[PDB]
RNA sequence: CACAGGUGGUCAGGUAGAGAAUACCAAGGCGCUUGAGAGAACUCGGGUGAAGGAACUAGGCAAAAUGGUGCCGUAACUUC
RNA sequence: AAUUCCUUGUCGGGUAAGUUCCGACCUGCACGAAUGGCGUAAUGAUGGCCAGGCUGUCUCCACCCGAGACUCAGUGAAAUU
RNA sequence: GAUGUCGGCUCAUCACAUCCUGGGGCUGAAGUAGGUCCCAAGGGUAUGGCUGUUCGCCAUUUAAAGUGGUACGCGAGCUGG
RNA sequence: GGACCGGAGUGGACGCAUCACUGGUGUUCGGGUUGUCAUGCCAAUGGCACUGCCCGGUAGCUAAAUGCGGAAGAGAUAAGUGCUGAAAGCAUCUAAGCACGAAACUUGCCCCGAGAUGAGUUCUCCCUGACCCUUUAAGGGUCCUGAAGGAACGUUGAAGACGACGACGUUGAUAGGCCGGGUGUGUAAGCGCAGCGAUGCGUUGAGCUAACCGGUACUAAUGAACCGUGAGGCUUAACCUU
């Protein structure tokens, strides 16, 4: 989030446990990121029988954070941890077929919205 | 032509017409008077000399009091002056309270900031901190190196170092005007303004590039 | 660090130009006792602000 | 610095600040007149007067609360029964400070502090 | 309006519901469903009291499909519609933000009725 | 040096504890001969640092963290 | 390889990426069996590498407090020139 | 009759035989580029792996990841690998 | 696959301002809680063990927060583009002439700045002195007599290392206290009831309270005294018919 090289939990059915970020995308000489950013991410703790496999490299967006999301009105929406949605590296859009837990307004942006057709909480 | 004098009197956060929050600073602005207007021998053009506040005048000197007696026995607090051109401003009390900046969309508020004791030093200069472990000696916030070599054999002129604050004039420019109310001294501007509650300022039209 | 050449007596004299004793701009005088003092303080005769005070 | 954070540092932690002004307050209700340094007298008025203001309101809970200033069994019987009631007609200001300049030949600023309604006997010379 | 108090008192609500910490509440709130306004609801326990002037805000905590969730709500804002009390638990402290870590009296409670 | 140093042998209390450990505390002893202010950045030491979590640095060194008793439970490998 | 020249050698593993590390390789740098060879448990204020806990070491520098900094009275040196 | 380290940290500052940014010529300039080239010094300018490390090799991001001067820029400032 | 000037929205890098918001921190606020001592005891309250420990926290400070600024337009100009045009009866962007033209320059934006001794300019305020000796755009002595203002002191500050800077000192709300409000904390003590008791329940949405904020003369801000005064050197010009 404020730091780079960090573990994030999965929010979609493509894998399991944790995955690690390697960079934030958009802007330059950069280090700070949030739920509105795309990140580049690696497969660490997911099972190889899933949609993902060990040591593979994807894109993602963050969907929950322990710092929270504040800008919709000026007061915080908060969560119990840091979690992300897994996307194709070349063309974006989600690789998951099912999402679990709540979502954000930023999750309704054109490059990510295909997995939230089921209209989850806080969309 | 002129600015308008005021004071920072509070800061808050209020609702828009669509109900989301917007931050605002409350400014008291004081009603405009003109003490004389000056001849072309001063400034290079005409000039206009102005007052807004008043006080009990126990600590006001006769050099100042005879001038406020000339200006209609106003018992004035502060005295300011600007260039005059094209406009026909009056030589006496104009009583403009907010109306100079009621229709102007943004303002270039010149604040006076707040006193901070030491704030000519270190925190002023965003210097990278120094470690409490990894062997590091006698340092936590200090700059470390401050210059080049024996060849120039000097610290550079104007370089960052220690000093008192003692307060200073500052203009951030183009704050949005949210609300005004005449004869009740109200000017409301978006976001923060330089200085504390009780700090003096002058309001200007938007003049950025 | 240490000096590379010892200064003259003009240097010690010029560092000391800004120091003086008892710069009180005259004494106050107590109308109740005829004593002299420093301003807003008790006199040796105990008189202050129109009466005698601080005796034990 | 230290703007809009009113207080007095001078020496050790709040535990020492408490133990010193407890003792100086106890001495002031014992003697009703005290000689002490000016920055200590200027702080004592901020902690000894709220004790007298509590002493205007007699109860078991308030008289157990006064043990936070003085543990002495006679001063808790002078409070609420004389100290407090003897000021009930006044709008605070139960103490007054008298500034006596420096110690002779030295820096230390010296003052008297006393109770305002006491029996008078200090109407004589300072020397 | 007067530049002090009255300027901000004209933006306050005069009929705020009587909830406090340890209440389980339902909070109705506008979600802005694209180009038109729509109302939504949040349900959970109050973990912070609301008293700080025009800025008064409260905090409510719950779970959402296995994920832990919290929301801060602004009392006087038009986006917060209404609050209903579901249950009243005794939790003592003014703010319970340590309940993000401690389970003591988090899901088990004695009726407060205050 | 009226030096934040060194110096063989000896005896013991309440709450507490396994104890000559250890915190408060009794008896008894100490109040460390510049004195009084100030309330500065900074610097050394000390408490707290949202989110991340060694990305820092030669090196998680240092610091934080861990930290007990009883019972249950306990691997590679082994000279058993 | 506390031995290897050239060299950050060649291949496997961990990692997005490993001059290091750990495993494997060499028609063998100047390896070689009491200035002992190989190998195992327990031990080490032990050299190098790795996972977890947890952390202001850091991204990035924020607040609070003791002592010194600062003011004044007394006593008032030094290395150095 | 004193020369106490490079690479690094902090703090930087200057140059052009200009890294990027502004304008302009040429092209084997269709557009989009890429190559080339003139004028131009106001501002802006990465991150991570292995290494004591600049350099190197390697991965990633971006606008690009760039060259030279300054008791080898800087300990009476920081590391002492 | 694929356009520029111009217009609109927005991200990153960088700087600035603030403490309203969302967080942090908050040894001088409230509560919870462990060991132990004290107050004759119980109850309770106070001391000590890192601020003993834990959590919330007013005031203040502050980014991880929030708001704001990053160059328009005009002028001059380089490369260059261009018109008119010669030495060379012609041609050519150059020679004379002359249009257009960059992020550099000047102006425009921010801040300091008249000790800018080469001290700009306006406005307000104040003072009307003299004797004696001599050296006389002069100096000395002595006496009569003080203004504007400055200084000192107090109460002290969102001004501060010291100085400097701000408000108020009866032309009193300047500081402390008081009274009231408010933020914060979280239902106290005593009593009564319930229980064998830990402990609960009722009065009780209690009790306690700091730095914020309105009012308030209860407390604290004295007579002064001092420095500074006496209408301000010489000359030329203009104007006042002096």
């Amino acid at each position: 989030m404020i730091q780079e090289q960090t573990m994030l939990n999965v929010a979609d059915n493509s894998g399991a446990r944790r995955v690690m970020c390697i960079k934030v995308l958009g802007g330059s000489h950069r280090r700070y990121a949030g739920v509105g950013d795309i990140i580049k991410i690696t497969i660490k703790e997911a099972i190889p029988r899933g949609k993902v496999k060990k040591g593979d490299v994807l894109k993602a967006v963050v969907v929950r954070t322990k710092k929270g999301v504040r800008r919709p009105d000026g007061s915080v929406i908060r969560f119990d941890g840091n979690a992300c949605v897994l996307l194709n590296n070349n063309s974006e859009q989600p690789i998951g077929t099912r999402i679990f837990g709540p979502v954000t307004r930023e999750l309704r942006s054109e490059k990510f919205m295909k997995i939230i057709s089921l209209a989850p909480e806080v969309l | 032509m002129i600015g308008l004098v005021g004071k920072k009197v509070g800061m808050t956060r209020i609702f828009t017409e669509d109900g989301v929050s917007i931050p605002v600073t409350v400014i008291e602005v004081e009603a405009n008077r003109v003490t004389q207007v000056k001849d072309l021998a001063n400034d290079g053009y005409r000039a206009i000399q102005v007052t807004t506040g008043a006080k009990k005048a126990n600590r006001v000197t006769k050099p100042e009091a005879g001038h406020f007696a000339k200006a209609g026995v106003e018992a004035g607090r502060g005295l300011w002056e600007f260039r005059l051109a094209e406009g026909e401003e009056f030589t006496v009390g104009q009583s403009i309270s907010v109306e100079l900046f009621a229709d102007v969309k943004k303002v270039d508020v010149t604040g006076t900031s707040k006193g901070k004791g030491f704030a000519g030093t270190v925190k002023r200069w965003n210097f990278r901190t120094q470690d409490a472990t990894h062997g590091n000696s006698l340092s936590h916030r200090v700059p470390g190196s401050i210059g080049q070599n024996q060849t120039p054999g000097k610290v550079f002129k104007g370089k960052k170092m220690a000093g008192q604050m003692g307060n200073e004039r500052v203009t951030v420019q183009s704050l949005d005007v949210v609300r005004v109310d005449a004869e009740r001294n109200l000017l409301l501007v978006k976001g923060a303004v330089p200085g504390a509650t009780g700090s003096d300022l002058i309001v200007k039209p938007a003049v950025k590039a | 660090a240490v000096q590379q050449n010892k200064p003259t007596r003009s240097k010690r004299g010029m560092r000391r130009s800004h120091d003086a004793l008892t710069a009180v701009t005259s004494l106050s005088v107590d109308k109740t006792s005829g004593e002299k003092h420093l301003r807003h303080h008790i006199t040796a005769d105990g008189y202050y602000r129109g009466r005698k005070v601080i005796a034990k | 610095m230290r703007h809009r954070k009113s207080g007095r540092q001078l020496n050790r932690n709040s535990s020492h600040r408490q133990a010193m002004f407890r003792n100086m307050a106890g001495s002031l209700v014992r003697h009703e007149i005290i000689k002490t340094t000016l920055p200590k007298a200027k702080e004592l008025r901020r902690v000894v007067e709220p004790l007298i203001t509590l002493a205007k309101t007699d109860s078991v809970a308030n008289r157990r609360l006064a043990f936070a200033r003085t543990r002495d069994n006679e001063i808790v019987a002078k409070l609420f029964n004389e100290l407090g009631p003897r000021f009930a007609s006044r709008a605070g200001g139960y103490t007054r400070i008298l500034k006596c300049g420096f110690r002779a030949g030295d820096n230390a600023p010296m003052a008297y502090i006393e109770l305002v309604d006491r029996s008078e006997k200090a109407e004589a010379a300072a020397e | 309006s007067n530049i002090i108090k009255q300027l901000e008192q004209e933006q306050m609500k005069q009929d705020v519901p009587s909830f406090r910490p340890g209440d389980t509440v339902e909070v109705k709130v506008w979600v802005v469903e694209g180009s038109k306004k729509r109302l939504q609801a949040f349900e959970g326990v109050v973990i912070a009291i609301r008293n700080r002037g025009l800025h008064s805000a409260f905090t409510v905590r719950k779970i959402s499909n296995g994920e832990g969730v919290e929301r801060v709500f602004q009392t006087h804002s038009p986006v917060v519609d209404s609050i209903s009390v579901k249950r009243r638990g005794a939790v003592r402290k003014a703010k319970l933000y340590y309940l993000r870590e401690r389970t003591g009296k988090a899901a088990r409670i004695k009726e407060r009725l205050n």
